[PDB]
């Protein structure tokens, strides 16, 4: 939104706030 | 190839974050 | 986002990423 | 009335939150 | 830990941390 | 019934945690 | 409180926890 | 900050910055 | 009577929370 | 639960969540 | 000048960090 | 020979972890 680098909680969380009541994948090693 | 070698090691937006949404 | 209640630390976490390099300004209604 | 009212005691989406950037 | 009500920004914190690398699968129920 | 259900407005602890990882 | 960095997310929850009702002005580029 | 209501996750939080390297001691009423 | 009936349950300031600290 | 750094508040993020009830000491010089 | 050159790059205290507030 | 020259200086697991708890 301006760039920043998300790694650890700090990137779910922003999957959290982004997503919804829609839902999300997470997989580190793909 | 996926979230993290993408927001983590590199850098991504808003519209580049979403298509990891259901 | 559909919607959701924001209150506290967690308004501030949002506000942040929304925000970003353009920064904030938080004001409660004291 | 403001951000608390809004967002705390309401709801609000990604739209309204850009409002109150600088 | 005993137990406690998880909810929000405070569930996916804890999934996080709980899978790892495994990952998790956040699914609310829209 | 689902995640929220069950450790929101219940209680859940470690074990039926990691029901929900991949 | 003792030293510790404050950076991103970390800097406006502490932020948000030291002014309380007062309130507080982010800007990163100043 | 005037004063505010602390519970969960949001209190140890506030205990780690106030304590610092001086540390703290959490023990809820078990 | 202890850190989660005074902080969590009631109200406490800066200066409360200093008393926990080691 | 697969290895991270936990450094900070995250650290005694992982600390609540973990011991529950019980309780913990946090003590950064020993 | 400003809080990320100071509270970020450099260190800060609690009352380094109270000018901020309003 | 505490707890961050081990979680962070290094790397520590869930059972590594609660020997901190009460
Ligand atoms: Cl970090
Ligand atoms: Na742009
Ligand atoms: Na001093
Ligand atoms: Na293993
Ligand atoms: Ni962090
Ligand atoms: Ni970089
Ligand atoms: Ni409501
Ligand atoms: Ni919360
Ligand atoms: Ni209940
Ligand atoms: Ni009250
Ligand atoms: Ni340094
Ligand atoms: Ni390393």
């Amino acid at each position: 939104f301006v760039n920043q680098h998300l790694c650890g909680s700090h990137l779910v969380e922003a999957l959290y706030l982004v997503c919804g009541e829609r839902g999300f994948f997470y997989t580190p090693k793909t | 190839r996926g979230i993290v070698e993408q927001c983590c090691t590199s850098i991504c937006s808003l519209y580049q974050l979403e298509n990891y949404c259901n």
